[PDB]
């Protein structure tokens, strides 16, 4: 699936139709964006059999199941509440999940596609959301060294930082990928924020 | 290659360019390890590389 923004009053988007075909959408609406656009990274929109309809997609992926889709289950995804029509560029269930993400970024402290932007504070925007992932990842390993007792010193804390990030994410907190799936979404927004400038 | 990559990202799809940016960091300014990726498009470190092998090599034809 790829939204490619042309000039900032409307834009292109590029799906899949059939078994691997390919069939683009114009004129798609920039404005609203929050009602039909998923911000998942496990979902996807797809031309439906009769191309009026954009119906959802599950892709292989370990994120958590937004949308109520659980496993392209076909009664779900040809259902009207959870499929977009090309003209009315409703959702559904995509607002109410994407509306649940923008209100986590606004927990965060960062801007949201609902409200007034610019590129500044997008900017801004990706600036702190790189510190939230960093504290993240920060306390991570700092609330996993607690077992020990003395195993670290030297030996554990050699090369590398991605190894130390595997071991230490192998016996993590479950909850750990759900919030890491909240930032990839609102990471999804801000990268919508920001190509709308 | 800062330019290049703008139209090389422009030929994959959005969730490619959204995995070789968030490792490499482009609007991020920071950059993230293939594990942090890997967590948060829900996919193993060796899919993220061979993302990565897919996207850097068609930066040669």
């Amino acid at each position: 699936m790829k939204l490619k923004i042309l000039d900032k009053d409307n834009a292109t988007l590029n799906v899949f139709h059939r078994n691997k075909e390919h069939k683009t959408i114009d004129n798609v609406p920039t404005a609203n964006l929050v009602d039909w656009y998923p911000l998942s990274n496990a979902y996807e929109y797809k031309l439906s059999r009769n191309g009026e309809y954009l119906e959802l997609k599950r892709l292989r992926s370990t994120l958590p199941s937004s949308y109520g889709l659980d496993d392209n289950n076909q009664d779900i995804i040809r259902d009207n509440n959870h499929r977009c029509k090309i003209g009315y560029w409703y959702n559904p269930a995509v607002r109410k999940d994407n509306l649940k993400i923008i209100e986590k970024a606004k927990q965060y402290g960062l801007p949201i596609i609902t409200e007034e932007y610019d590129a500044n504070t997008v900017e801004q925007g990706f600036r702190d959301i790189g510190v939230i992932f960093q504290s993240l990842k920060t306390i991570v390993v700092t609330r996993y060294l607690e077992g020990k007792t003395e195993e670290e010193l030297r030996i554990f804390n050699m090369k590398s930082e991605e190894s130390q990030l595997n071991e230490a994410l192998k016996e993590s907190d479950f909850s750990v990928d759900l919030t890491y799936s909240d930032l990839g979404q609102i990471y999804n927004m801000l990268l919508l924020m920001k190509k709308i400038s | 290659m800062k330019e290049q990559l703008e139209d090389v990202l422009d030929t994959l799809t959005d969730r490619e360019e959204n995995v070789l940016r968030l490792r490499f960091g482009l609007d991020d300014g920071r950059t993230r390890t293939l594990e942090e990726v890997g967590k948060v498009f829900g996919v193993t470190r060796e899919r993220i590389r061979q993302i990565e092998a897919k996207a850097l090599r068609k930066l040669r034809h």
